[PDB]
RNA sequence: UUGACCUCAAAUCAGGUAGGACUACGCGCUGAACAAUAAGCGCAGGAAAAGAAAAUAACCAUGAUUCCCUCAGUAACGGUGAAGCGGGAAAAGCUCAAAUUUGAAAUCUGGCAACAUUUCUUUUGUUGUCCGAGUUGUAAUUUCAA
RNA sequence: AUUGGAUAUGCCAUAUAAAGCGCUUUCGAAGAGUCGAGUUGUUUGCAGCUCUAAAUGGGUGGUCAUCUAA
RNA sequence: AGAGCAUAGCUGUUGGGACCCGAAAGAUGGUGAACCAUCUAGUAGCUGGUUC
C-alpha cells in the first residue's frame, strides 16, 4: 500500500521533501480564508486513519491560529462554530511557521443519508454528539482535560454522606 | 524557488512521442465501461436462468494502493506516474521505488489523461502488469524507448535540486 | 558487605595529594572530634558542631591567609556570592 | 425542615448605628411597606428563623 | 584530543523521571555551590545505569550525581567516580532547602570552600573513601568556571549516629540534610557490592 | 453540600423490580452469569477464592466451549485473565463443566434453503 | 449444583503452568516491510537541517562533537547514540555506493 | 410555587394527571410459555424459580435465605464427563421434553445438491472416480472453481443421500 | 581516566545537497512480500458469480428485462 | 480547435441543517473576594460523563467504566488528604487505520418511474433505470484477545 | 384502540454461498509536531515556547513483571 | 487466669452560621464617581438582650 510510504514521510518532518513542502504550502495556506474548505485532505494518510472516508457526509476544512489554551482545541471549536450544521470528527495538524500552525478538522454531515445509513458513523447522528469539540469530547478535548487510565491522570470528598442508621 | 530532487524529478516528463505511443498500448487495455460490465454480466445471468469456463481478464490497473502492491510484488512491467498530482507526496516515492524494483517507469503528463484511459476522472497512476501475447514486442519497445528517452534521458538532471 | 580490604584500596587508590595544602587542596579536617552528639538534641549539635566548625574554619583561615590567598573576603572585591535574591530576604 | 431560603428572599442593608433606631437590616427600595421592615432575623417579622 | 584546559574535579548532576519539588529543589542548589558540575536531562533507563559513564566522557566530569528517585517518596543520591572507581549510593533525610527562611551562611559562589571531617569519615576504610569522594565533589578545584580566589565557605562533615550530617559553613550553608550510607560498588555505577551499610 | 439516605429503601425496591423486570423478559434463564473462581491478588486474601469477571480462552478450550458459543450460553469470557497454575485452570474448568450439565439449551429454528 | 462457595480456600497445592506468548507482546518487532519502507523514504525524504549538520561532524571525525548535538537536539543520550548510528550507516552506504 | 406550576393552579385547565402508581405488583412473564403457566403472581421471582425447580444465579446469594420451617487432579477434571442432571420438578421436565422433541423435528442438516453442483460433481467423478480427491482438486479444467480435497469430498457426500 | 578536563565545546571554560541514492543504487530481486498467493487470483471472480446468481434471480421474478424481451420493449 | 480535468464564481435552482429557550442534575472554559468558590461564557441528554487497560500489582495473582461500603481520617504532604486490595449494585462488548477484490468498485447519494408500507393519506422503505460520488480508495475481510 | 418479544404455520429464499472448531515444510501490516527533553505559566495533570524521536520498540512499575498511547 | 464491643441518655469539649441582635466592607456581574443584585448567615476579644 501508499499509506505505508506517506506516513513514514510524515515522521521526517524537517526533512528536504517535508520542510520545501512545509513552507510552499504555508504561504498558500495564509493567502486563503482564516477557515477555508479543502477539497482534499493534504494529509490523506493521517486523516484515512481518524475517521475520514472519501465519501459524501465527510468534510475536510482547513484553519490557521496563531502560536504564542491548545491550539489543536480551538481549531476544532473555530470550524464547528463555522459549520453549524456538521459534526467535528476529529482533526489533525498538516503545517506550521513562526506565526501560524495549520490543521485540518473531519467534520460529519448527519443529515446526508450516506452518514445515517452507515452502521461506523451512525453514532455521530445522535444528539448526544451535539458540539462535541465544545464538551471535550474529541481526541485532543480528551487529551486537554487529563480523561485517560492509570495514575498519571471532587465533589464526592467535600459533602458528607449521612445515612439513615448512623 | 528551490526544490528539493524528489520533487524537481517531476517536471522532466515524457515526452510527447513516446507519452502518444504509450497511451496506444494503454487504449487497447481500458477497464470495461460500468455499462459494459453489466451487459457481460446479464448476458451471462440468462444463460443461468434459462439453462447453460472463460480466460483472465486483461486490463491497465489502476489505483495508488494498488499499483505499489503490485510494483513490491515485482508484477509491475511499467509504471506511468502523473506529474500533477495535488498532493505531490502521494507519488513522490514512486519513482524511487520503481527504481529500487527494478520496475521500468516514466512520468507522464496530465493525471487527467491517465483517468480517461480507466474511465475515471483522475488517475494518480497507471501500471501495466502483463498483456497477451499479440502487444508483447509492443510493450517490450515501448520499455526500451522509456529506457531511452526517460531513464538515459535527464537522470543526471533528477538528482539536482530544481527551481531557482 | 563491609569489606575492609577492598574499601581500603579504594581509599588509597582514589586520594587526593597529600602535599596540597590546606588552601590548596582545599580541605583542612577539624582539630577535634565533632561536638556535636546530641542527636535528640539536633539543634544544640548544630550550635556544638558550629563550635567544633568555627575552629576548624578559624585554624584553616590562618592556615589559609599563611599561603597567600587572602582567607578573609574583601567586601570591595565584588565576587560571586551565593545569595540569592529569595535567599537573601529568607535570610533577613 | 423549612425551605433553604425563607427569611432571606428580601434584600436589606443596616442603615447605620446611632440613627435612633435597632441595627437591624431594614428592607430598601420603596412603593411597598416593606420599606424600614426588618428581616434576616428570628424576632423581624418575614425574618429567618432561628436555626433553621 | 581527550581534553584541553584540565580541571581536577568536575561533577555530573542528572535527576530521574519522577523526583519531586523538594528533590529536583535541592537538585537546582548543589549545582549552584559547586560550578564544576555539569546539568544534564533526566535519564530515561532506571536499570541501566552504566550509561552515566558515557555521558561522563562526553562532558568530561570524572563525578558523577544521580538524584534517583524510587516510589516519588526516598531520594538516594548516588555519588561515584566516573572513570571505573567506586559507587557510593547515600539516602537523603531531614531535607532543607535554600528557600527556607533559615538559610542564613550567605558565603561566595564559587569560592573554594575548606572541607574539614570529622575523625568518623577516618574510623573506617570505607567511611574514608566516602569522606574522599565526598571532598573531591563539594571542593571546587582552582581553575574551574566561577570559581573565587577568596575563601568565605568552610564545609563541615560528621557521621553523626551512622549517618552524616551536611553542616557546610559560610554560618549553615543552607543544605543541611543527611547522607546515609547504604552500599559501595566497585564500579561505576556497576560492578559487584563490596559495603552493605545495613 | 450533605447527602441524605432517605431514598435508602425506595432504591431497593427499584432494584428488586428491576430483577423481575429482567427476568420476566429472559423467562427461565438465570438472571445473573456464571462467574469463574479466582483468588485476591495480595498475601492478604491470596488464600480466599472469590468471583472472578469471566473465564479465560484457556479454560475455555478446555471445558470444549468455543468464545463464540460461550457468550451465546451466559458464559462472560475474560480476554485478560491468564491460568499461570493448573489449580486456577481445574477449579474453573469444573465450573464450567458443571454448568453445562445443568443447563437446557432451547433449540433455534434454521433457514434453510431448497437447494444447494 | 452450580454455585461457588466463596472466602475459606480451595487448595494449597501449586502447579506452575507455562503460558504462551500474547500478540500484543509482538509489538516493536520490525518487519520485512516496514525496514523497506523506511530505507525508501529516509532517502526520499532527505536529512534534516540538524542531521546534516551531524554527519558532518561524523565525516570529519568529530564524534565527540556529533553525539553532543544530537543529545542537545534529541534530547537524551540513546535517542543520540540510536541516530549517530543510523546517520554513521547512511555514510557508509553512500561511501560504498559512491 | 414555580411561575409555571402556579399557572396551571390558577387556570381552570385540568392535570395532565396520569394513574400509574402500581407499588408491590411484580412484572408478568411472557418468553417462555412454559415458565408463564407455571409462575405464580405473588411469589418473588426467587420463590418462583426455586418452585420451578431452576437456578436464579449461578452464583452464591449476597445475603441471608429465607427459613420458613425448621429443618427436620486435572485427569479427572480434563477427562471427565459429568452426566447431565436429574429433573427435580414437572417443569423441568416439561422444559427437557419440548427441547428434545423440537430438536428432532429440526434435525434434517444434510444438504442435497442443486442443478450447477451436482453437474461440477458428477463430471470431476467421472474422470477421477470416488476416491482420488487430491487429483481431483488439482485438474485446473474441470474444477474451475478451484474446490479442494475436502469440500469435493463434501460434494460427494450430499450426493449420496 | 577521562582527565576531567575541558574539550573547547563545553559552556563552561553545502545547503543543496546532490540526491544521494545509498538504497536504491541497487535492484531487490524478489519481491518484497513472502506471504502465499490466494487461490482467488487463478479462479474465476467469485464478486461477479454473486452478481451473476443474483441477477438471474430478478431475470426469474422478473425485475430486470432480458436482452431480448429489451430489444423487443425498445421497438 | 473541438473536447476532458482542475479551479474560481453565480442561481428568487432542488433537498436539507444551525441559531433562540430551559438549564435541578451533566460536560467544558474562565475566575475574584471571603477555591476549580460565587459569578461570567460555551454545549448536551433523559440521564450526562466514563468506558473494554500504553490498568493494578509483587500474589496461589487480579482484570472495561460507573456508583455504594471499606481501606481511612490512613499513607503522603504541609490542617489538607487519596489509592491498590477487600465487600456490594450492575455487567456487554466492540468498531476502524495500517494487507492487492485485482479473475473483474464487488460500495454509496440523488433524480425519475413503479410497488409497498404507516402511530400517520402526514411515516418508512423496496425494485428498476439514469446521473453523480469514488481508484488521491467506496465494499467484503482483519483489530493483537489476534 | 395502538403496540413489543416469542410460539405455531403457509409461502418465499440470489446456498456455485457464509461461518465456528481442528491442523501448518506459508505469512502476520499495529495510529509522529506525537512520545520525550529543556524551559515558562495556569490549577501531578494541563498550556505555551525552543528542540524533536524509536522498532521487541515504547509506557508504567518492582535484570524481572505488566501494559500496547498518540 | 484478658474486658471489651454496640446502642441510648447526661455532661464537658472542638468544628461547622453555632444563643440572638449588633462593625467600614471587599470581590464578581450589571444599570444610568453614583446606583442595583449576589457571594453573605463575610469578619465581633467588643455592645445590648437572652423567656417557668
Amino acid at each position: 500500500g501508499a499509506y505505508k510510504y506517506l506516513e513514514e514521510l510524515a515522521k521526517k518532518k524537517q526533512s528536504d521533501v517535508n520542510l520545501f513542502l512545509s513552507r510552499v504550502r504555508a504561504w498558500e495556506y495564509r493567502q486563503m480564508n482564516v477557515i477555508h474548505r479543502a477539497s482534499r485532505p493534504s494529509r490523506p494518510d493521517k486523516a484515512r486513519r481518524l475517521g475520514y472516508k472519501a465519501k459524501q457526509g465527510y468534510v475536510i476544512y482547513r484553519i490557521r491560529v496563531r502560536r504564542g489554551r491548545s491550539a489543536r482545541c480551538t481549531a476544532e471549536e473555530r470550524v464547528g462554530r463555522y459549520c453549524s450544521n456538521l459534526r467535528v470528527l476529529n482533526s489533525y495538524w498538516v503545517n506550521q511557521d513562526a506565526t501560524y500552525k495549520f490543521f485540518e478538522v473531519i467534520l460529519v454531515d448527519p443529515s446526508h443519508k450516506a452518514i445515517r445509513r452507515d452502521p461506523r458513523i451512525n453514532w455521530i447522528v445522535n444528539p448526544v454528539h451535539k458540539h462535541r469539540e465544545s464538551r471535550g469530547l474529541t481526541s485532543i478535548g480528551k487529551k486537554s482535560r487529563g480523561i485517560g487510565k492509570g495514575h498519571r491522570f471532587w465533589l464526592r470528598h467535600n459533602t458528607l454522606s449521612l445515612r439513615r442508621y448512623r | 524557488l528551490k526544490v528539493p530532487p524528489a520533487i524537481a524529478q517531476f517536471q522532466k516528463t515524457l515526452d510527447k512521442n513516446t507519452a502518444t505511443q504509450v497511451f496506444k498500448l494503454l487504449n487497447k487495455y481500458r477497464p470495461e465501461t460500468a455499462a459494459e460490465k453489466k451487459q457481460r454480466l446479464v448476458a451471462e445471468a440468462e444463460a443461468v436462468a434459462n439453462g447453460k469456463v472463460s480466460k483472465k481478464p486483461y486490463n491497465v490497473k489502476y489505483g495508488l494502493n494498488h499499483v505499489v502492491a503490485l510494483i513490491e510484488a515485482k508484477k509491475a512491467k511499467l509504471v506511468l506516474i502523473a506529474s500533477d498530482v495535488d498532493p505531490i507526496e502521494l507519488v513522490v516515492f514512486l519513482p524511487a521505488l520503481c527504481k529500487k524494483m527494478g520496475v521500468p517507469y516514466a512520468i507522464v503528463k496530465n493525471k487527467a489523461r491517465l483517468g480517461t484511459v480507466i474511465h475515471q476522472k483522475t488517475a494518480a497512476v497507471l501500471a501495466v502488469t502483463e498483456v497477451r501475447e499479440e502487444d508483447k514486442n509492443e510493450l517490450a519497445s515501448i520499455v526500451s524507448a522509456v529506457d531511452a528517452n526517460f531513464s538515459a534521458k535527464y537522470d543526471e538532471s533528477r538528482r539536482k535540486w530544481g527551481g531557482g | 558487605i563491609n569489606n575492609t580490604v577492598a574499601l581500603e584500596n579504594i581509599y588509597e587508590r582514589i586520594k587526593y595529594p597529600d602535599d596540597i595544602s590546606f588552601v590548596e587542596n582545599q580541605a583542612v579536617t577539624t582539630k577535634e572530634p565533632i561536638i556535636i552528639e546530641n542527636v535528640e538534641d539536633d539543634l544544640a549539635r548544630e550550635l556544638a558542631f558550629y563550635k567544633q566548625g568555627v575552629s576548624s574554619v578559624k585554624a584553616a583561615f590562618a592556615k589559609l591567609r599563611e599561603a597567600n590567598v587572602l582567607i578573609s573576603r574583601p567586601h570591595d572585591y565584588f565576587a560571586e556570592m551565593l545569595k540569592s535574591d529569595d535567599h537573601m530576604e529568607k535570610v533577613r | 425542615a423549612v425551605s433553604e431560603k425563607a427569611g432571606h428572599q428580601t434584600s436589606a442593608e443596616s442603615w447605620g448605628t446611632g440613627r435612633a433606631l435597632a441595627r437591624i437590616p431594614r428592607v430598601g427600595g420603596g412603593g411597598t411597606h416593606r420599606s424600614g421592615q426588618a428581616a434576616f432575623g428570628n424576632m423581624c417579622r418575614s425574618g429567618r428563623m432561628f436555626a433553621p | 584530543s581527550a581534553g584541553f584546559v584540565p580541571i581536577k574535579q568536575k561533577v555530573l548532576v542528572l535527576s530521574s523521571r519522577g523526583v519531586t519539588y523538594r528533590q529536583r529543589h535541592l537538585l537546582n542548589d548543589l549545582v549552584s555551590m559547586m560550578p564544576h558540575s555539569k546539568k544534564d536531562s533526566k535519564l530515561d533507563s532506571k536499570d541501566r545505569l552504566y550509561q552515566l559513564n558515557e555521558l561522563a566522557e562526553l562532558y568530561n566530569c570524572n563525578n558523577i550525581f544521580f538524584f534517583e528517585s524510587r516510589r516519588r517518596e526516598d531520594l538516594y543520591l548516588h555519588i561515584a567516580r566516573a572513570p571505573n572507581g567506586p559507587t557510593v549510593k547515600f539516602h537523603v533525610e531531614n531535607l532543607h532547602t535554600m528557600d527556607e527562611l533559615n538559610m542564613t551562611g550567605n558565603a561566595l559562589k564559587g569560592s573554594r570552600p575548606i572541607l574539614s571531617f570529622d575523625k568518623t569519615f577516618d574510623t573506617a576504610p570505607h567511611l574514608k573513601v566516602v569522606k574522599e569522594l565526598l571532598q573531591q565533589t563539594f571542593g571546587i578545584p582552582k581553575g574551574a568556571r566561577r570559581s573565587k580566589p577568596f575563601i568565605d565557605r568552610v564545609c563541615t562533615l560528621t557521621i553523626a549516629d551512622g549517618k552524616i550530617w551536611f553542616r557546610n559553613y559560610e554560618i549553615e550553608i543552607g543544605p543541611r540534610f543527611v547522607m546515609t550510607i547504604i552500599n559501595i560498588l566497585e564500579g561505576s555505577f556497576g560492578g559487584p557490592v563490596i559495603y552493605k551499610n545495613d | 453540600y450533605v447527602k441524605t439516605w432517605f431514598n435508602q429503601p425506595g432504591r431497593k425496591l427499584r432494584r428488586r423490580q428491576a430483577r423481575q423486570t429482567k427476568a420476566a423478559k429472559i423467562a427461565p434463564r438465570p438472571v445473573e452469569a456464571i462467574r469463574p473462581a479466582v483468588k485476591p491478588p495480595t498475601i492478604r486474601y491470596n488464600m480466599k477464592v472469590r468471583a472472578g469477571r469471566g473465564f479465560t480462552l484457556e479454560e475455555l478450550k478446555a471445558a470444549g466451549v468455543s468464545r463464540r458459543v460461550a457468550s451465546t450460553i451466559g458464559i462472560p469470557v475474560d480476554h485478560r485473565r491468564r491460568n499461570r497454575s493448573e489449580e486456577s485452570l481445574q477449579r474453573n474448568v469444573e465450573r464450567i463443566k458443571v454448568y453445562l450439565a445443568h443447563l437446557i439449551v432451547f433449540p433455534r429454528k434454521a433457514g434453510q434453503p431448497k437447494k444447494g | 449444583a452450580p454455585g461457588l462457595v466463596v472466602g475459606l480456600n480451595k487448595g494449597k497445592t501449586l502447579t506452575k503452568r507455562q503460558l504462551p506468548e500474547r500478540p500484543s507482546r509482538r509489538k516493536g518487532h520490525l518487519s520485512k516491510r516496514t525496514a523497506f519502507v523506511r530505507s525508501i523514504v529516509r532517502e526520499v525524504a532527505g536529512f534534516a537541517p540538524y542531521e546534516r549538520r551531524v554527519m558532518e561532524l561524523i565525516r570529519n571525525s568529530q564524534d565527540k562533537r556529533a553525539r553532543k548535538l544530537a543529545k542537545k537536539r534529541l534530547g537524551t543520550l540513546k535517542r543520540a547514540k540510536g541516530k549517530i548510528e543510523e546517520l554513521t550507516s547512511v555514510i557508509q552506504s553512500s561511501r560504498l555506493a559512491h | 410555587a414555580n411561575p409555571r406550576q402556579r399557572n396551571k393552579q390558577r387556570s381552570g385547565k385540568p392535570r395532565l394527571t396520569r394513574r400509574n402508581a402500581n407499588k408491590k405488583a411484580k412484572a408478568k412473564i411472557y418468553g417462555n410459555f412454559v415458565i408463564q403457566q407455571n409462575w405464580d403472581k405473588h411469589a418473588t421471582l426467587r420463590q418462583n424459580y426455586a418452585r420451578l425447580g431452576l437456578l436464579a444465579t449461578p452464583n452464591y446469594v449476597t445475603g441471608g435465605v429465607e427459613k420458613l420451617y425448621p429443618d427436620p487432579t486435572l485427569d479427572d477434571v480434563l477427562d471427565k464427563e459429568i452426566s447431565i442432571a436429574p429433573a427435580k420438578t414437572e417443569v423441568v421436565r416439561q422444559l427437557e421434553e419440548e427441547a428434545v422433541k423440537k430438536a428432532a423435528r429440526q434435525s434434517n442438516k444434510m444438504l442435497p445438491l442443486s442443478a450447477f453442483e451436482h453437474a461440477y460433481i458428477q463430471r470431476l467423478i467421472n474422470k477421477y472416480g470416488t476416491e482420488d480427491f487430491e487429483s481431483m482438486a488439482k485438474d485446473v479444467k474441470l474444477n474451475s472453481k478451484l474446490f479442494n480435497g475436502s469440500k469435493l469430498k463434501n460434494l460427494y457426500i450430499r450426493m449420496k443421500a | 581516566e577521562i582527565d576531567a578536563g575541558y574539550s573547547s565545546d563545553s559552556s563552561t571554560e553545502d545547503p543543496y545537497p546532490d540526491y544521494d541514492d545509498f538504497f536504491t543504487n541497487t535492484v531487490r530481486e524478489t519481491p518484497l512480500s513472502s506471504a502465499p498467493e490466494p487461490k482467488r487470483r487463478f479462479a474465476p471472480s467469485k464478486h461477479e458469480q454473486k452478481r451473476i446468481l443474483q441477477l438471474a434471480y430478478a431475470i426469474r421474478k422478473g425485475r430486470i428485462l432480458t436482452s431480448e424481451q429489451r430489444a423487443e420493449r425498445e421497438r
